[PDB]
């Protein structure tokens, strides 16, 4: 449960998704980071209000079920098997099924994982998400990813996601991430193009 | 400024006049002698201070030849050291108004002819002279030339 | 409140300079212009003092009125024992800082044993002050005191002591499990991150440095003041190059003294 | 009071301040004038002593009022700092008693040093 | 002997500053039963060091009686029974410091046994 970060990279205006990638990917190289593994994220929606399912690589015995506004709940993979046994009282909704693949890299206690938004074949936008391992109280440690994020990002860098905005000595949780997810994945749907 | 501007105004229209103090004098005295009462109840030393800072190897003496007691000044050093060799004695022409300015090295390249040795020596020590910063010391020329003996060593052997 | 003692005695020294910088003016315009060789010189010497007192007059009335804006509101024999009781402290505050900065002790030669009862009350009243370190006794393997000092959501820091004297310290950070399997203290471990791997060998040096010969107590107080302030941990900027992260860490080194942030790489 | 009278004090200082500056250049220019060849109307001069001392007046007012409040208020934190009436003459007793007994003691022992 | 009484000169100067140090202490933390006691070590500590200062002026007047050598003469620069009683007992205290070492090591080893033994049963 360290502070996380997620945001969308833009197109860059020209290249392809792969190009902007391997920019990214590498100014991670030139600081510093060191490649630990690969990273799946996905998300698949469910109706009857909609409810979502997403998986992360990281807790890999983990499903998130996120209620838009609602709570979330955190359960083992066997939910995904419910949902199964479910069926007819929660339609699937396919063609929603929505991943990121990438690589993620270490760099000193942070966390950056760069990941290409894949709707089916097509690859449509470029996720980042920046992890602060030692830090859990969201809007303290937020300056540290701030520099770091203007280290590499530069332009396009974001700022205080709105589950920062609840304004506390709020413990951060990893709902908050799959919350940050899910509103950048609402986000490139909408914006599909 | 503010809440003094008119006696800053009268004071400057009023100056030059040569009863101006006077007037002053007039106009003031007696009310602050009312209120506070009565009135009140050879050769230059930057280089002495160069040469007695020297290192015990140097011996900086006074060339017994050329003007004296006059603008500028004339050394004859010399070289005390086991480990450099003994070289030819050097020649120092401190000008007057010795800092803001830079001393000359009298040259005398026919003692530095005659072996190999003096000849890197003298090469050497026109190099660092070259490297050397503007209005530079004594003891700049100085250790510039120990250097310069202790390279025309080692480059020898 | 203090604030207004100071505010007075400010204003008080405020009035005394208004008076006499207006009769410095009138002082000096009473002898008149001097001499000074240059007849442009002496009128340039005579304009800019008169201008300058006048400046000083106008600053000491602006500062009068700032104090204004900012005020706010046998019997002889208790009040002479209190004044000389208040002199005395200072006096003595004053020249037991100068001989202690400069002892002439060499050694203690000329010519530990405690109750835990006694640790326990220590540690205890260092934990009713800093209302947001809590710290939490307990002896696991004998009389060694065993001591859990949580610090916001920031620090979980483990002290070892040895009869009342710090002897280890490791620093993990909020999340991290402190506990082994059977809920006992993990005397013997690390911290997953490079930050609180710094933090420790910061305060194995802030528990070397701390040492007091014989009186354990100043120690003890002296190293949880120390470690109070890293409660600012991951906002505080470094007071050398400016920046938060010099390789990814944040300013991990709280100065001795002076509790202020810096990189150890910015010493 | 202090501090009102403080608020009171302040532009009666700016105005005894005004007065005097102006009136030092009234009687300046009227004394450079008759010291110059100049005419001058005599008129209302309005000597320049008065307003000097009645400045310096109005400053002995604000540093006896600024002392004074000071000193009440350094008095009640030190007050505060250290019921029934005897048991207040009893403690203020004791505390002249053991203020006199820490004096006695450095003064009989830093004479028992030497002389 | 005199070479001894410069060392106790020594630390009675060394004492005497230490003492005034732990008096200003004192009269730093006197708040206006525990104020007698306050009042008790006070005049101790005085006590104590006014005897301090007469023993310094013995010291001083002993060993100034008992100098025909300046100093800087006594620095060297670049260019008989008793030194048997020293062997002796260089000789025994070497021997009981390597005992004293054997018994070190067996108790550090014991202490080191105990808690492998004690750490390892959870
Ligand atoms: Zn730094």
């Amino acid at each position: 449960m360290g502070v996380t970060c997620v945001s969308q990279m833009p197109v860059a205006e020209g290249k392809s998704v792969q190009q902007t990638v391997e920019l990214l990917t590498r100014k991670l190289e030139m600081l510093g980071a060191e490649k630990q593994g690969t990273f799946c994220v996905d998300c698949e929606t469910y109706h009857t209000k909609l409810m979502y399912v997403m998986h992360n690589s990281e807790y890999p015995l983990s499903c998130f079920a996120l209620f838009e506004n609602g709570p979330c709940l955190i359960a083992d993979t066997n939910f995904d098997v419910l949902m199964v046994k479910l069926k007819g009282f929660f339609q699937s909704a396919k063609a929603s099924k929505i991943e990121t693949r990438g690589t993620r890299y270490q760099y000193c206690d942070f966390l950056v994982k760069v990941g290409t938004v894949t709707m089916g074949p097509s690859a449509r936008g470029i996720s980042v998400e920046v992890e602060y391992g030692p830090c859990v109280v969201a809007s303290d440690c937020w300056s540290l990813l701030l520099e770091f994020l203007q280290s590499f990002l530069g332009s396009h860098t974001p700022g205080a996601p709105a589950v920062f905005g609840n304004r506390h000595d709020a413990v951060y949780g990893p709902a908050d991430t799959m919350v940050q997810y899910m509103e950048l994945f609402n986000k490139i749907r909408k914006q599909q193009q | 400024q503010y809440l003094c501007q008119p006696l800053l105004d009268a004071v400057l229209a009023n100056i030059r006049s040569p009863v101006f103090n006077h007037s002053l004098y007039r106009t003031f005295v007696p009310a602050m002698t009312a209120i506070h009462g009565p009135p009140i109840t050879s050769i230059p030393s930057v280089l002495q201070g160069e040469v007695a800072r020297l290192d015990p190897k140097f011996l900086v003496n006074l060339d017994p030849s050329h003007c004296s007691n006059n603008g500028t000044v004339h050394l004859i050093c010399k070289l005390d050291d086991k480990d450099l060799p003994s070289v030819p004695p050097l020649e120092l022409s401190v000008p007057a108004d010795y800092p803001a300015q830079s001393p000359l090295w009298i040259d005398r390249q026919w003692q530095y002819d005659a072996n190999p040795f003096l000849q890197s020596v003298h090469r050497c020590m026109t190099s660092r002279l070259l490297q050397l910063p503007d209005k530079h010391s004594v003891t700049a020329l100085l250790n510039t030339w120990a250097q310069s003996v202790h390279q025309a060593c080692l480059s020898a052997a | 409140v203090s604030v207004n003692l100071e505010a007075f005695s400010q204003a008080i020294s405020a009035i005394q300079a208004l008076r006499s910088s207006v009769s410095r003016v009138f002082d000096c315009l009473k002898d008149g212009m001097r001499n000074k060789e240059t007849l442009e010189g002496r009128e340039k010497a005579f304009i800019a003092h008169f201008q300058d007192n006048l400046h000083s007059v106008n600053r000491d009335l602006n500062e009068l009125e700032r104090l204004s804006n900012l005020v706010g509101k046998l019997y002889s024999q208790l009040l002479q024992a209190y004044k000389w009781s208040n002199k005395l402290q200072y006096h003595a505050g004053l020249a037991s800082g100068l001989l202690n900065q400069q002892s002439l002790k060499r050694s203690a030669n000329q010519m530990l044993v405690l109750p835990p009862q006694y640790v326990d009350d220590v540690i205890s009243r260092i934990d009713r002050m800093f209302p947001e370190m809590s710290i939490h006794l307990s002896r696991p393997n004998g009389t060694s005191a065993m001591l859990l000092v949580t610090l916001g959501k920031v620090l979980k820091v483990i002290v070892v002591m040895r009869s009342l004297f710090i002897d280890r310290t490791i620093v993990k950070g909020y999340n991290e499990n402190v506990y082994t399997e059977d809920g006992k203290l993990d005397i013997w471990s690390k911290s997953n991150y490079q930050v609180f791997q710094k933090v420790t060998d910061h305060a194995t040096t802030a528990l070397l440095h701390y040492q007091l010969p014989q009186m354990p107590d100043v120690v003890v107080r002296s190293f949880m003041t120390w470690l109070r302030s890293y409660i600012k941990l991951f906002q505080a900027p470094c007071q050398r190059c400016g920046k938060f992260l010099q390789d990814g860490l944040p300013p991990t080194w709280r100065d001795f003294r002076t509790l202020e942030a810096f990189h150890d790489t910015c010493r | 009071d202090p501090v009102q009278r403080y608020k009171m004090l302040i532009p009666q200082l700016k105005e005894s301040l005004q007065t005097l500056m102006k009136v030092a250049a009234q009687n300046l220019i009227q004394n450079t004038n008759i010291d110059n060849g100049q005419k001058s109307s005599d008129g209302p001069i309005q000597r320049f002593d008065k307003c000097l001392e009645e400045f310096y007046a109005l400053c002995d007012q604000l540093e006896l009022c600024l002392r004074l409040a000071h000193e009440c208020l350094s008095q009640s934190c030190d007050s505060a700092k250290h019921l029934p009436y005897p048991q207040y003459l009893a403690v203020i007793k004791a505390q002249i008693s053991c203020a006199k007994d820490i004096h006695t003691a450095l003064l009989d022992c830093a004479n028992k040093v030497t002389g | 002997n005199t070479a001894s009484l410069c060392r106790i000169g020594q630390e009675t100067v060394q004492d005497i500053v230490y003492r005034t140090m732990e008096i200003f202490q004192l009269l730093r933390n006197m708040q206006l039963g525990t104020y007698q006691d306050r009042l008790t070590k006070l005049q101790d500590n005085l006590r104590q060091l006014s005897v301090l200062f007469r023993k310094l002026r013995l010291v001083y007047d002993k060993c100034n009686e008992n100098d025909p050598i300046p100093v800087e003469q006594l620095i060297p620069y670049v260019e008989s029974e008793e030194r048997r009683e020293i062997a002796e007992v260089n000789k025994k205290l070497k021997q009981k410091n390597q005992q004293l070492k054997q018994i070190m090591d067996q108790l550090r080893n014991l202490i080191w046994d105990i808690n492998a033994m004690l750490a390892m049963r959870n």
